[PDB]
């Protein structure tokens, strides 16, 4: 409802967690579970490839369809571009629905 | 062929190929019979004008011709919308040309 595609069984979550790395643990044996572990955090790269299958338009129409343009008039930015801060916005949302085809 | 027979089809499309597109216009026309079949001199004097930039000398002839030098005469609004708004540039490659249906 909220849009997208329905799917039984969508891709997978994917799950990751930083293996607990203990501290000097007591000389002297103890039950309970360690609770003193060495601070970490991890970082790295991740990459996605998705392959998307397209349907053409084959229309008929004579006079020209609408499209998504930006617009030329002067601005102190470029939309879906960063600021002189390096802050990335996106100005507004962009659907999908531009050209069109009979009923 | 024969009287009763048509001597062509109406072809009036566009095809977009990946690299490629091709257009085709079929139009109707009309031929009337020009200067009487006679050719004629024709000159600044005989359109009665006297400034020397539109001065001219030349012939006028009993032909007519096919002129389809002008892009709206194979694209429609729609294939040129597309081919400005997807490609970089583009060029002619090659031409096909018919006559039929002759009715004098």
């Amino acid at each position: 409802l909220m849009g997208g595609f329905g799917m039984k069984h969508p891709p997978p979550q994917i799950l990751i967690k930083n293996t607990p790395v203990p501290a000097d643990p007591p000389t002297a044996f103890n039950k309970d579970k360690l609770n003193s572990f060495i601070t970490q955090y991890s970082t790295g790269q991740v990459s996605v490839e998705i392959e998307w299958e397209l349907q053409k338009e084959n229309s008929k129409r004579w006079n020209p369809e609408i499209q998504y343009t930006s617009n030329y008039y002067k601005s102190n930015n470029v939309e879906f571009a960063v600021n002189t801060e390096g802050v990335y916005s996106e100005p507004r949302p962009i659907g999908t629905r531009y050209l069109t085809r009979n009923l | 062929d024969g009287v009763g027979s048509s001597s062509g089809n109406w072809h009036c499309d566009s095809q977009w190929l990946g690299d490629r597109v091709i257009t085709t216009s079929t139009r109707t026309w009309a031929l009337p019979t020009y200067n009487n079949h006679l050719y004629k001199q024709i000159s600044n004097s005989t359109s009665g004008g006297s400034s020397n930039d539109n001065a001219y000398f030349g012939y006028s002839t009993p032909w007519g011709y096919f002129d389809f030098n002008r892009f709206h005469c194979h694209f429609s609004p729609r294939d040129w919308q597309r081919l400005i708004n997807n490609n970089w540039g583009f060029r002619p490659k090659r031409l096909n040309f018919k006559l039929f249906n002759i009715q004098v």
